[PDB]
């Protein structure tokens, strides 16, 4: 029941339209929030060809029809109230992933010759560029990714302005990104998947996205909310708090299964000790969540 | 040595043989008319030896409208034609010795003399002496080349001959490409397989060389001619003795020289091989070859050109003309039109046309002594038969002269034609090279002279540079760091007086087009466009639709150059065209797999971006976000989070106080560059590792690093380190002296340097109250100097830094270092230039602009692609409009647009139903630029049906009405919204 429960609530909120920027008298754009893309966007020609203005509105028609939606993973996507190239995107890691239950922005701009070329995409939770969330999620925030273009991958893999959509994308991101082994995304070490060594390096990883993940993608995003998804960031805080509970100390024990390792037994304890505080913040932060309306 | 800073776009095209075989070069040109004149110009720009300007005839009131050297003095003087341009010649370029000579010539001069020259051009000039002069210059050790150009009213004629034997040292110009290899087969004859993707594109007869190949080390170093089996495969030799193959390999084109064969030129007039420019004709070169040898015989036998209009002159040529056509030995059939129209503008010069044939024997003159592109062989008839085509048949008291300075574009386009073009408001963008030459063209040919109407509009932000003197003849050594324009605009005045020009320094884009509102386009006739980029060619293109003006583009990159003409209900426009999109480095290639030297050019750009541009500037805005640094600390201790807090902190904590501290940074910066990266590289991937289908991880094209050691004594070491010391120096704001830059003071430095081995909140404030106690927190320390990259001055040491640590990472991944000069092309994106290609697309966009002006219809306009390399110049008919169809029989093209009209209480369905209502379909979604108006489908909009125009846009009270797009929906259920026109809208009537 709760899982139906949050899909119910949850469907009211995946779109909708908020101001990021608003004109002044003079003519010139005020940012109410952060963007990653503000300097493109400030030097946006206005020669806008129609054929971008209909394939935002037929991408706006798509995403307000079919986003994703579930109690393992959902889409949130909100654009300004009066540009459709500015767009702000929520993801929830998919469960029994590192990533589980995290609240992840991304900032996607959409170029002046788009569909020719893919959209921007940058994440925004990066901890201050000190988290490399994924191989293909640099610490800067910059995505790799075949329909991007910005990865290597074959043409039916790359961006193709009359079939490739940016629902294609959100779902790649989903399917691709967010895996339930992330240091296998790498290109190098997926051969030795299932290795001692590659297990022990796999986990490695693991342990560290997860103090990552409950440092910033909860923990910040619960303590400084952006305006844009606040009410969406508090209701599935909420609605999954103590699902959040359970996995955090499902983290905690199998992160201190292994501490005694010779290998990498001190990184274990390093990452079980950050888990451990950021599981205390993250009780404390919840334990001070008021009910949203 | 050749100076850089005047000859570096020549450079980037010639190359330094080139170059050091154009000096010590002497050429001799005779005839100094405006072809005459054109050629010299171009030469002298090139930068040879010396050149010999020789003409016997004075000058008269008929050379002002041909000639941009001559003044009224000299004609009052009655001064040699040669004599009266020496002076203003030479100012173009100093290092030119430039002579003149007026030494009668005729069957029994002594000819001998020509010997100390290496390349003589002839221009109006009687063919029997061609005939004599062609006959002395190939019989001659070595050869003297010989090219004769000449044009008569709109018909022009160009030939070459540079010995019975030529060889010229390369084919087209063109870099070696890269190629990867696959497999290779051991057998007779192997077969190669060309890498995955990456089609080779070759053929058959070429030499291939091979390298970093496993296995065959035989074939390291060796040259292989190819035979072409496939795309992606292809013939070697034996290679059964050798042993097997594992992997890798890397082949490259190899140049060979090549011998081309010219014939006589009384040889050639019996049988030419003329050089076809339009395909659509492709007998029409050897029918204006008939028709100007029958000229040539006209004015033998008459010693007189055929006058304007009269009959009995026209039969004789005609009759000439058939006489000749007999006896050549293709048999062709005179064409009746074209020695109509020759016999009509027999005496004629149009000034276009000769600028382009001077640019093209120019370049021509420029291969005869480097040897650096294949010549033409052997003819060229470029023509502007389309000027008088649609002039039908105008009266003969049209063409006389009337006494000024434009009887010579008259005689060959009437008075009429010539009396529209003197009341043209024309507006130029750009002040560029083809700027310059456009402006030369508008004054020879009176454009907007006439003092009732007619108006050049030329504007360019840009100043005046250097190596802009090489291209832009109108400029002086003096004129550096001036507006280009208003020099252009004082240089054009000169030419001549009676022209009008206004010059702008504004910039063309939308912020700036407040000024260059709808109203100045309306008021303009035809815009041309001389830019550099493509996004200001679209802004152009898109404000030229909304006005429904004729455009003009044009554009060379090396000895490659394009025109295109946009007219109004007739063509489509520059924003329809779809390039595929460009192959782009991705992000593991840059960071950390490079392959070729661009990839590690691209990175020490962007390293040099990062390091001095980037982050100081985030510093600085950081800091001065938080004045008080002792409040960022207080904000620390209460958890307050910032943006890049850490990395600014880190870099307050490395700050450099003096000197020293700068070496040591320098050193830091290069062991972590070029020692750390590597081995931390290795250790993530070692080079043995391998994968599920036992291919290497370090395969083709990725290649494995390698630590470099710092040695001082390495001069490449040396130049990184002096550098990246002093642009840290600069960037922090620390003096330093030329011998505190010594070798011997930088090993004083660094030698008691110890270097760290390979192997955050805390670290922050420990930093913060350590430089807070240390006093590092003044409103100096918050603040840091921020360096942009200036390419073009050489004292700064960008170039220099870039070259450095891009040679450093290129020998990091053993790939073979470059030239200080490849990398500054490279980084700084210096596209290549010339003066001819320049010449030659100006001079046939004046053509495109007179077609416009004349008001032709479609079939009379020609776009050009030209490539002097190979060389080949090709016309084509310029795209026509294309009908796009919606629903209902509707159709709408590029230039349509509808206009509707409202009221106060006039609300969204009121538009969308008045739209409905007058042309017959619903409009679906409306939007303004980038902002939407009306979307059913996106929540919150469905109730906007009832807003008003002015609540739902809120429009300013500056204009009445707003552009919109609309689209509407499809008549087949699945498919996308049809597009529409674009729809200008009043709030009121
Ligand atoms: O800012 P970037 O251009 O991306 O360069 C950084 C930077 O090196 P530099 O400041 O020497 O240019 C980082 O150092 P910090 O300024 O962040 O301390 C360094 O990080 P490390 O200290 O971890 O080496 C990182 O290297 P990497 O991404 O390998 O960690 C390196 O990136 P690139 O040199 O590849 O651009
Ligand atoms: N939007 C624009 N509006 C007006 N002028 C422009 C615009 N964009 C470019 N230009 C002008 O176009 C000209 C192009 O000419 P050119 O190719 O000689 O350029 P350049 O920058 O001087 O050359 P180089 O790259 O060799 O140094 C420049 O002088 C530049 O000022």
């Amino acid at each position: 029941s709760l899982e139906e429960k949050y899909v119910a609530v949850m469907k009211k909120l995946q779109f909708d339209t908020f101001e990021m920027v608003s004109e002044d008298e003079d003519g010139k754009l005020g940012f109410k929030v952060n963007y990653h893309y503000m300097s493109q966007v400030k030097n946006a020609n206005d020669a806008n060809s129609a054929a971008r203005a209909r394939r935002l509105a037929q991408e706006a028609v798509t995403l307000s029809t079919s986003l994703p939606l579930s109690s393992s993973s959902s889409v949130f996507v909100r654009c300004d109230e009066e540009r459709l190239d500015i767009m702000k995107v929520l993801i929830t890691g998919p469960a029994d992933t590192p990533y589980a239950n995290g609240c992840f922005e991304f900032d996607v701009y959409f170029p002046q010759d788009y569909p020719s070329s893919p959209p921007l995409v940058n994440l925004e939770t990066t901890g201050g560029h000190s988290v490399r969330f994924n191989p293909n999620l640099y610490n800067d925030g910059k995505v790799c990714l075949s329909i991007l273009n910005t990865w290597h991958g074959r043409p039916e893999e790359k961006w193709n302005p009359q079939t490739s959509s940016f629902l294609q994308v959100l779902v790649s991101v989903q399917s691709l990104i967010l895996v339930a082994e992330p240091y296998f995304n790498e290109p190098g070490y997926e051969r030795s998947r299932g290795t001692p060594s590659g297990t022990q390096s796999s986990r490695e990883y693991d342990g560290n996205i997860r103090q990552a993940t409950v440092k910033w993608a909860m923990l910040e995003q619960i303590r400084n909310p952006s305006p844009c998804f606040k009410e969406v960031i508090h209701k599935h805080f909420y609605l999954k708090r103590v699902e959040i509970m359970a996995q955090c100390e499902e983290w905690i024990a199998d992160i201190q299964q292994y501490s005694s390792d010779k290998r990498v037994g001190r990184t274990m304890s390093h990452h079980a000790a950050a888990l451990k505080r950021h599981t205390a913040q993250l009780r404390e932060e919840l334990l001070k969540l008021p009910c949203p309306e | 040595e050749i100076d850089d800073a005047l000859y570096s776009r020549q450079r980037y095209v010639l190359g330094d043989t080139a170059m050091q075989k154009m000096a010590k070069s002497h050429v001799f040109l005779s005839g100094m008319g405006g072809l005459g004149l054109e050629i010299a110009k171009n030469l002298v720009l090139a930068g040879i030896k010396a050149v010999t300007i020789h003409d016997t005839e004075k000058c008269q009131a008929w050379d002002l409208g041909t000639n941009f050297f001559l003044s009224e003095d000299d004609v009052v003087n009655k001064r040699n034609r040669a004599e009266a341009v020496l002076k203003h010649i030479a100012e173009l370029n100093p290092y030119v010795h430039v002579t003149s000579s007026s030494v009668p010539f005729n069957e029994t001069t002594d000819l001998s003399f020509l010997d100390k020259y290496q390349c003589v051009v002839l221009t109006e000039m009687k063919l029997p002496l061609q005939k004599k002069i062609n006959d002395f210059c190939r019989s001659q050790c070595p050869p003297i080349k010989f090219i004769s150009a000449d044009v008569h009213g709109i018909w022009s004629r160009l030939f070459c001959d540079f010995g019975d034997e030529f060889e010229v040292l390369d084919t087209t110009g063109e870099e070696p490409k890269e190629i990867f290899i696959s497999n290779i087969t051991q057998a007779n004859p192997g077969i190669v397989t060309c890498l995955e993707n990456h089609p080779h594109k070759l053929e058959t007869g070429q030499f291939l060389t091979f390298r970093e190949i496993n296995g065959m080390t035989g074939l390291n170093g060796s040259i292989q001619q190819i035979t072409v089996i496939s795309p992606f495969s292809f013939s070697i030799g034996d290679t059964t003795e050798l042993e097997p193959y594992l992997h890798g390999g890397i082949a490259v084109q190899v140049k060979t020289p090549k011998t081309v064969f010219f014939e006589s030129l009384e040889r050639q007039l019996k049988h030419p091989k003329c050089l076809i420019v339009d395909f659509s004709n492709p007998e029409a070169p050897l029918e204006i070859h008939t028709a100007m040898l029958a000229l040539d015989q006209f004015q033998e036998k008459y010693s007189r050109k055929p006058n304007v209009g009269c009959q009995q002159d026209s039969e004789e040529l005609l009759k000439l003309a058939t006489s000749i056509s007999e006896t050549l030995e293709e048999k062709p059939d005179v064409n009746a039109d074209i020695v109509h129209w020759l016999s009509w503008t027999a005496q004629g010069f149009l000034s276009p046309l000769a600028a382009a044939v001077g640019g093209v024997a120019s370049q021509e003159v420029l291969k005869a002594v480097t040897g650096k592109f294949s010549p033409l062989c052997q003819w060229l008839y470029l023509e502007a038969a389309d000027i008088v085509e649609s002039l039908g048949k105008p009266e003969c008291e049209e063409f006389l002269p009337r006494g000024d300075r434009y009887d010579a574009l008259r005689a060959c386009i009437g008075d009429t034609l010539c009396q529209k073009l003197q009341n043209l408001n024309i507006f130029l963008v750009g002040c560029g090279a083809i700027g310059c030459e456009m402006l030369k063209n508008f004054a020879l040919l009176g454009v907007g002279t006439s003092k009732e109407k007619g108006m050049i509009t030329v504007t360019d932000p840009d100043l005046i540079e250097k190596s802009n003197l090489n291209r832009q003849f109108l400029f002086r050594p003096h004129h550096i760091q001036k507006p280009k324009s208003y020099t252009a605009a004082d240089a054009t005045l000169k030419i001549n007086s009676q022209i009008k020009i206004d010059a702008h320094l504004n910039k063309v884009c939308p912020t700036t087009e407040t000024i260059y509102n709808d109203e100045f386009y309306t008021k303009q006739d035809v815009i041309i466009t001389a830019l550099d980029n493509v996004e200001a060619r679209r802004y152009v293109d898109s404000r030229c639709l909304a006005n429904l003006r004729p455009l003009l583009d044009s554009g060379t990159m090396g000895t490659k150059g394009h025109t295109e003409v946009i007219v109004p209900h007739l063509t489509e426009s520059y924003n329809s065209h779809r390039d595929p999109p460009e192959e782009e480095i991705p992000f593991s290639t840059l960071k950390s797999f490079p392959a070729a030297i661009e990839h590690t050019i691209q990175w020490a750009r962007d390293k040099f971006e990062s390091s001095f541009s980037h982050k100081p500037s985030l510093f600085n805005k950081f800091w001065q976000t938080y004045s008080s640094a002792e409040e960022v600390l207080q904000k620390i201790q209460s958890g307050h989070s910032l943006e890049g807090c850490f990395q600014v902190i880190k870099l307050l904590s490395r700050r450099p106080r003096n000197w020293s501290q700068c070496v040591e940074l320098a050193r830091l910066k290069f062991e972590k560059y070029f020692n750390h990266k590597a081995l931390q590289l290795l250790h993530c991937f070692p080079l043995d590792i391998r994968l599920k289908d036992g291919s290497l991880f370090w395969q083709s094209p990725k290649r494995p690093p390698s630590p470099i050691k710092f040695d001082l004594n390495e001069p490449l070491h040396l130049s990184f380190l002096q550098n990246a010391a002093k642009l840290y120096a600069t960037v922090y704001c620390i003096p330093f002296a030329e011998e505190d830059l010594s070798a011997d003071a930088l090993l004083n430095i660094l030698s008691e340097v110890k270097i760290q081995e390979f192997k955050d909140e805390r670290n922050a404030i420990f930093q913060l109250e350590k430089a807070i106690l240390s006093n590092e927190a003044t409103k100096s320390d918050l603040q840091m100097a921020v360096l942009s990259f200036e390419k073009d001055d050489d004292h700064n040491g960008h170039i220099d830094f870039i070259t450095a640590a891009s040679n450093l990472r290129a020998k990091m991944y053993s790939i073979e270092p470059a030239d200080r000069f490849k990398t500054k092309r490279i980084a700084g994106k210096i596209i290549p230039a010339i003066a001819t290609t320049t010449a030659t697309v100006s001079g046939l966009v004046a053509l495109e602009m007179i077609k416009v002006t004349g008001g032709y219809p479609f079939e009379a306009y020609k776009n050009c692609f030209l490539n002097l390399a190979i060389p080949i110049v090709v016309f084509t008919e310029t795209t026509e409009v294309r009908k796009t169809k919606i629903r209902n029989g509707i159709s709408f093209t590029i230039w349509d647009r509808w206009t509707v009209h409202g009221k106060e209480d006039f609300t969204l369905l009121d538009f969308i139903n008045a739209v409905k209502e007058k042309y017959g379909i619903e409009p679906t979604m409306v939007v303004q630029g980038v902002k939407m108006l009306y979307v059913p489908v996106m929540p919150g909009h469905a109730k906007r049906l009832k807003l008003t125009m002015h609540k739902l846009v809120k429009p300013t009270t500056e204009k009445k009405y707003v552009d919109l797009t609309v689209s509407f929906a499809p008549d087949i259920d699945g498919d996308e919204d049809l597009p529409g026109p674009p729809v200008r809208y009043y709030f009121s009537h």
